[PDB]
């Protein structure tokens, strides 16, 4: 199937001493693999994945060395934007990024992205020719001339072409055991009986593993959404991921709904049905 | 691998 | 100022059995800004042994954190999640119910 690599990073700042919170998490789909936190002791990037640690010295002081880099361009851009928005010293703000690449079936590049929002709002992102930029407002312009002047776009175009595609293809080689492995919804379906004449019925996914998942229910083999209750995908805690997808039906008429299950690591579509 | 070259203040 | 209200969901890691080993967790998304506080509640009691997960966010910005902690059903045992933040005028509780 499809893969990517990401990384997001929060810089926080603290009004009244010192420089911001920063915390740095990169992915491989949806497995955190490294990670920075400004509050922790050791100071350098970090492995969450079993596969990270074949990495050696090199690798954790290259990216020790980026990621305090990353950290002191956001504690800079948190005093700049606080001029460009005329706000005070008094209080709190926030700088989010985001980058990384996504590929296809034949791991080949497919699509990259770096998004850049201060305060939880959009401010400037590169455009998906990887060659301009969606400058929000105009500080946001402003910031997107100091980029075009510094090329900024072609360096991150080679970056996204080149060495995040390449880097993302050795990690799911390192770590394929996992990585390569698709874990099928675990399902079943539940019963609740809310009065004498209306029922829950509650289809649950469980243990999967990439977290995209589809559920849905039909009555008499047509696409019902009306009354239904869908919950967003959830972290299980232990790699893998959970949904429920709930239909509220009349007593009696449990037997017209049917559940519907698609995920990669199932080969057909899954159905089920209360009995 | 993180970006070494492209991250630029605003 | 853009803010947005925690949605929290609370819940097992594996299946409920009363009795049987299981890990207990509140999963809060879709906020901002960041700093919030979440506990784990044994019949009321704030849990002191929680760890949650780094930091991350979705497209939209709003931010996730998962909290977890071990804990074993019983028939008695109340469970529940406690949420406070900026958008919050009290601290939000979220029952644990073994079937959502």
């Amino acid at each position: 199937g499809s893969h990517s690599m990401r990384y997001f990073f929060t810089s926080v700042s603290r009004p009244g001493r010192g420089e911001p919170r920063f915390i740095a998490v990169g992915y491989v789909d949806d497995t955190q693999f490294v990670r920075f936190d400004s509050d922790a002791a050791s100071q350098r990037m970090e492995p969450r994945a079993p596969w990270i640690e074949q990495e050696g010295p090199e690798y954790w002081d290259g990216e020790t060395r980026k990621v305090k880099a990353h950290s002191q361009t956001h504690r800079v851009d948190l005093g700049t934007l606080r001029g460009y928005y005329n706000q005070s010293e008094a209080g709190s703000h926030t700088v989010q990024r985001m980058y990384g690449c996504d590929v296809g079936s034949d791991w080949r590049f497919l699509r990259g992205y770096h998004q850049y929002a201060y305060d939880g709002k959009d401010y400037i992102a590169l455009k998906e020719d990887l060659r301009s930029w969606t400058a929000a407002d105009m500080a946001a312009q402003t910031t997107k001339h100091k980029w075009e002047a510094a090329h900024v776009a072609e360096q991150l175009r080679a970056y996204l072409e080149g060495t995040c595609v390449e880097w993302l293809r050795r990690y799911l080689e390192n770590g394929k055991e996992t990585l390569q492995r698709t874990d099928a919804p675990k399902t079943h379906m539940t019963h609740h009986a809310v009065s004498d004449h209306e029922a829950t019925l509650r289809c649950w996914a469980l243990s999967f593993y990439p977290a995209e998942i589809t559920l849905t229910w039909q009555r008499d083999g047509e696409d019902q959404t009306q009354d239904t209750e869908l919950v967003e995908t959830r972290p299980a805690g232990d790699g893998t991921f959970q949904k429920w997808v709930a239909v509220v039906v009349p007593s009696g008429q449990e037997q017209r709904y049917t559940c519907h299950v698609q995920h990669e690591g199932l080969p057909k579509p899954l159905t089920l049905r209360w009995e | 691998k993180l970006v070494a070259l492209g991250i630029n203040a605003v | 100022m853009i803010q947005r209200t925690p949605k929290i969901q609370v819940y097992s890691r594996h299946p409920a059995e009363n009795g049987k080993s299981n890990f207990l967790n509140c999963y809060v998304s879709g906020f901002h800004p960041s700093d919030i506080e979440v506990d784990l509640l044994k019949n009321g009691e704030r849990i002191e042994k929680v760890e949650h997960s780094d930091l991350s966010f979705s497209k939209d910005w709003s931010f996730y954190l998962l909290y977890y902690t071990e804990f074993t059903p019983t028939e008695k045992d109340e469970y529940a999640c406690r949420v406070n933040h900026v958008t919050l005028s009290q601290p939000k509780i979220v029952k644990w119910d073994r079937d959502m």
